[PDB]
């Protein structure tokens, strides 16, 4: 047998493949599986088994399907399919793991340029991705790995030496954490300066001319003239080392030197408070600056520690909503926060209210189709109420638009729909297994009108009579939601509900439950029967 | 006025060559129905004016995908218009019946894809944050319909696209089955959180730890803190 | 030596104001006519509040929240926002204790030294700050759920799943109780 | 597997080639550091929660020794150490 | 406020439909009932409908603390290099240099309390 069949044939190769195959999100798991296999290749060559090779891209882009965001194993995929010989395919898995990243990562980025140097030998397309990776990634605080990677470039390749000006102009600007290098090669580079000719490298002759007064064009003596003009601009670019050192100290300050993690671990692990709070307020120092590059590279650039956590999900598409006017953006933003978090419910919440907004109801059909459907159309039994109560808050908002009225003066029927009253009634049924009973009473009683509280009435208030629920009988809530649910109602007059209340209701509750009923069902006759508080007081004593 | 032929007509009066077609002109709408018959009905009457080479409808197996090709500046307006007040009108005003007449009320909106290759130099606005990869996402919203012809009138006679491959229609097709079969799976993880997919068991032995520190530090906190407010 | 030093700077000297793990705000400009559960029901949602105190006529208060987080998205939510028709202006202020060793400071004029109010002693895992729980519990503690939290006044609870409901429960309480008149606040 | 540089895939069999042939090891035995390697086995399990006194800040950003009378005189809040 | 907004949703989802949905809406506001009282949960001054001068800008990092910050005036980070590239980089302009070192502080609870 060959290495693989010695590979496949192992004891360990079982453990390690079932212990993944059991805990997809564990990820330990992923990595001892991974290790195992690359090692028992002992040399990766041209020539190791196309069986065990065609195994290990199996398991490496599962493992980025599972774990988008882990930026080192993008990079050792394509290390890996590049030392096999085939540079395309190392290209299409850094482009895959751009894409992971919404274009915006540095390591990435770096990475992939780093690469690309070697492999591309055509200079305008060498230097469009450049560019590109410019417009992501450049305003990035530790950005200035990338600026080397592109001055060093530059250096070697272009004969006219303008460009490296061109670009460490702009490079002077941005608030770098090595901000000075870029200063000081400003600076050595002006001193090397040898003529007035050279000095229309710095920027345009009329701008010399009208703002610091050079004449490049100045015949004469050339030398103090040039020892002047060296002076001003030493002095213009002191004043505006000035500027960019105020913004990267107080960044630094501030914010940046109180996060410590800046890459994606695992799903299962957590972060302090500390970070968790200043990534918070840094995004809010961000979104105050206003530069658009630089928010997106930041919210990207956050959700590396926290991806699970939810809070920048949300924050990133409220930012998109009103401070940007974007709702497509914020779908998306929160369409692709449901793969990532774990709790999912104010994700789901937010995104229903963000797709109804955007007049988009057949999607919002297919959200809530999903949802019944992956609690196997059996939404009505699941633990966590606010899952049920959001799905069926919109469900009915679909289906009052969908189906009309059956009941007087255009009264959409809500809860009372028989596709919707049979999930009520069957959670209603379980009577303290559930959690949300109250809200479920308390939701259903507001109707107001003489036909739909007739059905409220008869079939959830005399049938949880009938069959004698002592949950729902000894609950005050219960007999307080079916007296609000008949004091309210536009049809009956004021002497025909003080009658039903206090003549029908009230004698049906028994007597050993008055210690559980009396509390709730004195805050109701206290609150709009003052008159009649005597009776209540002897009929329980 | 809210019919589309009298629009249609007035934009081609004053549109300043509204005839004439875009090249390498790419348009791609992905949309949804929940009755797939009135919407080949549709189909069939938007194809006996649109014609089989410029318009064309791709069944995901509801998804429909709608999908122009070097398209006049002034087709696309017909186009988008009747397809975005059907979409609409389903919901709005089902009784009606008409395909050509938008019924009063309607405000179109939705979304469509351009390739991403192309150079623009409102009420159409592009998107930050695309999820297809190398497609851009548009929105229109809140247009009368007199006010979206005229709309998408300034927004064509700008924008300028180049040189898409052959099957980049497929291309869209996969990339998008892709993200919407993804967020399907993520809510069919949402049951199977805790210990469905996690060890759990090797998770809470490693994390009971340092929850009871986190939690000592709080408490002592909260004492330190009452300290430091009050007078005594 | 070196072109490149480390950058090296000045203390600011520690006020309230330069403190940074400062959350107490005075709110001042109050109308007389607000109580202090009136002035809980304004600055609750923001955090959790360590104390709210008004002094006796004195037309200011103070809420302390347990987060630096919580209070500036306090100071930033409601300034200027007329709590009983007049406006009120808010900003940082010490404490009840640390402001009668001021003004006993300010009468013998010696010194005036603040000191600094402490901190959670970071790190704190499962705390996500600028959260609020209400009111039998076998949490996972997996990490976009929230382990722990503060009880409201003080102690330190586990949050739950059930919690949502709680909260939810408590709120139509107070839109049935309070509307009748048994809550103002 | 990316950044220890003797474990990656394109230049960690040319790091091993690199080294030398070694003859004198009385310079190896001279330097009396541990070497401490990092294999190519690590797992997430190891580390698991990195802040635990582990990490140390960050360096401040460097500026110019000549423009350092540039700096704002006192910073904005008061940090203790 | 929060409960009104969040009864008042609950209410508006279980007794209302599509049509009278997308007839409450009209954009010159931006006001929509389903989405409208998300935005505006906890934030009490909330309306939809040069930005230096402003004291957002002011404090930005450190809240109550209000600084006027050194900043370039044309500043090109915005700009690519391969737009940079086309026409020669015009002298930057600057503003507030004078006042790097000068921050105020609104101290109302010396004022209004301690000296009252």
């Amino acid at each position: 047998m060959d290495k693989y069949t010695a590979l496949i044939h192992d004891e360990n190769f079982s453990t390690l493949t079932l212990n993944v195959s059991r805990y997809p999100k564990s990820l330990a798991y992923w990595e001892k599986l991974l290790n195992y296999i690359v090692k028992a290749s002992a040399p990766i060559c041209k020539s190791t088994e196309p069986q065990l090779l065609k195994l290990i891209r199996c398991t490496y882009s599962s493992m980025l399907n599972e774990f988008p965001y882990l930026e080192n194993y993008y990079i050792d995929f394509a290390l890996l399919e590049y030392k096999l010989g085939n540079v395309s395919m190392s290209h299409k898995i850094f482009q895959r793991g751009l894409q992971a990243f919404n274009q915006r990562s540095l390591l990435l980025w770096t990475s992939y340029l780093k690469f690309c140097n070697n492999v591309i030998s055509h200079q305008k397309q060498l230097f469009k991705k450049y560019e590109t990776a410019e417009e992501y990634v450049g305003l990035h605080f530790f950005s200035g790995e990338f600026w080397d990677l592109y001055l060093e470039q530059i250096s070697s390749r272009c004969t006219s030496s303008k460009k490296y000006w061109n670009v460490l102009r702009k490079i002077l600007e941005i608030p770098l954490h090595s901000f000075s290098k870029f200063y000081a090669l400003w600076l050595q580079r002006i001193d090397d300066i040898m003529d007035l000719k050279q000095l229309s490298q710095l920027t345009s002759k009329d701008e010399l001319l009208k703002k610091l007064k050079i004449d490049i064009n100045y015949s004469g003596r050339k030398g103090p003239y040039l020892q002047d003009a060296k002076k001003k601009l030493k002095k213009i670019t002191k004043e505006m080392y000035m500027v960019v050192q105020y913004q990267v100290l107080e960044i630094y300050s501030i914010f940046e030197s109180k996060i410590y993690i800046n890459y994606y671990t695992s799903p299962e692990t957590l972060v302090s408070s500390d970070e968790i709070e200043t990534w918070i307020k840094y995004l809010d120092y961000t979104i105050t600056l206003q530069t658009d590059s630089l928010t997106h590279l930041n919210f990207q650039r956050a959700l590396l520690p926290l991806a699970h956590y939810d809070l920048v999900w949300i924050k990133y598409s409220k930012w998109l909503i009103n401070s940007k006017n974007d709702l497509l953006g914020a779908k998306n933003v929160l369409l692709m926060g449901l793969k990532f978090s774990l709790k999912k419910t104010e994700i789901i919440k937010l995104l229903y209210s963000v797709i109804c907004k955007l007049n988009e109801y057949v999607l919002l059909r297919n959200l809530l189709e999903k949802i019944e459907s992956s609690y196997s159309d059996n939404v009505e039994n699941v633990d966590d109420f606010e899952i049920f109560w959001d799905y069926l808050q919109f469900k009915t908002f679909c289906q009052n638009s969908l189906y009309s009225s059956r009941y007087s003066d255009s009264q959409s029927n809500g809860l009372l729909n028989k596709e919707l009253f049979d999930k009520v009634w069957k959670r209603l049924s379980c009577k303290e297994k559930k959690s949300g009973q109250e809200i479920l009473l308390n939701n259903l009683v507001q109707f107001y009108s003489k036909d739909t509280v007739e059905f409220v009435e008869k079939n959830i208030f005399q049938k949880i009579i009938e069959f004698g629920w002592e949950y729902y009988l000894q609950n005050g809530m219960f007999w307080n939601c079916y007296c609000r649910l008949i004091y309210f109602d536009t049809s009956r007059s004021y002497l025909d509900k003080r009658q039903y209340i206090v003549r029908k209701i009230w004698p049906q509750i028994d007597k050993k439950f008055a210690q559980s009923v009396l509390p709730s069902l004195t805050e109701f006759c206290e609150s709009y029967f003052p008159e009649e508080m005597d009776t209540l007081e002897e009929m329980f004593t | 006025s809210f019919d589309i032929w009298k629009n249609l007509d007035r934009i081609r009066s004053t549109k300043k060559n509204a005839g004439q077609f875009i090249k390498g002109s790419l348009l791609i709408l992905p949309m949804r129905t929940e009755d797939k018959q009135q919407f080949d009905e549709c189909m069939d009457e938007l194809h006996k004016y649109i014609s089989k080479d410029i318009l064309r409808c791709y069944p995901q197996k509801m998804l429909f995908y709608i999908v122009l090709k070097d398209f006049n500046i002034l087709d696309s307006c017909f186009v988008l218009s009747v397809l975005l007040a059907f979409q609409k009108r389903l919901w709005m005003a089902p009784s009606e019946k008409s395909y050509f007449r938008v019924p009063k009320n309607i405000n179109l909106t939705g979304s469509f894809y351009l390739p991403k290759n192309i150079e623009t130099g409102s009420s159409i606005v592009e998107v930050g944050f695309n999820v297809v990869p190398d497609f851009q996402q548009f929105q229109v919203k809140a247009c009368h319909v007199s006010k979206f012809m005229n709309e998408l009138s300034n927004f064509f006679s700008q924008v300028e696209f180049g040189k898409c491959e052959a099957n980049v229609i497929n291309y869209f097709k996969r990339e998008y089955n892709r993200t919407y079969s993804q967020i399907s799976l993520a809510l069919y993880e949402l049951p199977l959180i805790g210990d469905g997919l996690f060890d759990i068991k090797s998770y809470i032995s490693k994390t009971r730890p340092i929850i009871e520190t986190s939690k000592a530090q709080m408490i002592k906190h909260i004492s330190e803190m009452k300290a430091y407010n009050e007078i005594s | 030596m070196s072109q490149f030093i480390y950058p090296v700077q000045q203390q600011p000297s520690l006020n309230h104001f330069t403190d940074p793990n400062n959350t107490t705000v005075f709110i001042g400009g109050l109308s007389s006519l607000v109580t202090e559960d009136e002035l809980r029901a304004y600055f609750q949602p923001f955090g959790t509040i360590v104390y709210v105190k008004i002094p006796v006529g004195k037309c200011c208060g103070f809420v302390q929240y347990v987060d630096r987080l919580s209070a500036e998205a306090a100071i930033a939510g409601m300034q200027g926002f007329p709590i009983a028709n007049s406006r009120v202006r808010l900003s940082w202020g010490r404490s009840a204790k640390q402001t009668a060793l001021l003004q006993q400071a300010m009468l013998s004029n010696s010194l005036q030294v603040q000191q600094q109010q402490p901190g959670l002693q970071q790190p704190n895992y499962g705390y996500i700050p600028s959260s609020t729980c209400e009111a039998n519990v076998s949490s996972t503690m997996l990490p976009g759920c929230q382990i722990l939290n503060y009880s409201n006044p003080q102690q330190v609870i586990m949050q739950g799943s059930e919690a949502v409901v709680n909260s939810t429960n408590a709120m139509l309480n107070r839109l049935e109780q309070g509307s009748n008149g048994f809550m103002f606040a | 597997k990316v950044f220890v540089d003797a474990n990656r895939f394109d230049i960690g069999d040319l790091v091993k080639a690199s080294k030398l042939p070694q003859r004198a090891n009385e310079k190896s035995a001279h330097h009396s550091f541990k070497q401490t390697s990092r294999s190519r086995d690590e797992t997430c399990e190891s580390n698991p929660f990195p802040r635990l006194n582990n990490p140390k800040k960050l360096e401040p950003p460097k500026i110019l020794s000549q423009w350092s009378n540039t700096i704002p005189k006192t910073s904005i809040f008061y940090s203790v150490d | 406020m929060n409960d009104i907004l969040t009864d008042y949703k609950t209410f508006y989802l279980t007794h209302s439909n599509i049509v009278t949905y997308e007839s409450s809406i009209i954009d010159s506001n931006t006001f929509d009932p389903i989405l409208y009282p998300e935005l505006k949960m906890s934030n009490p001054k909330y309306d939809p409908v040069d930005w230096h001068k402003k004291t957002e800008w002011k404090e930005a990092g450190h809240i109550g603390i209000t600084t006027e910050r050194p900043q370039i005036s044309n500043s090109i980070i915005e700009c690519n290099s391969g737009t940079l590239i086309q026409k020669p980089i015009s002298l930057p302009n600057f503003r507030n240099l004078e006042k790097i070192n000068q921050v105020k502080i609104n101290d109302l609870y010396t004022e209004e309390f301690l000296k009252e």
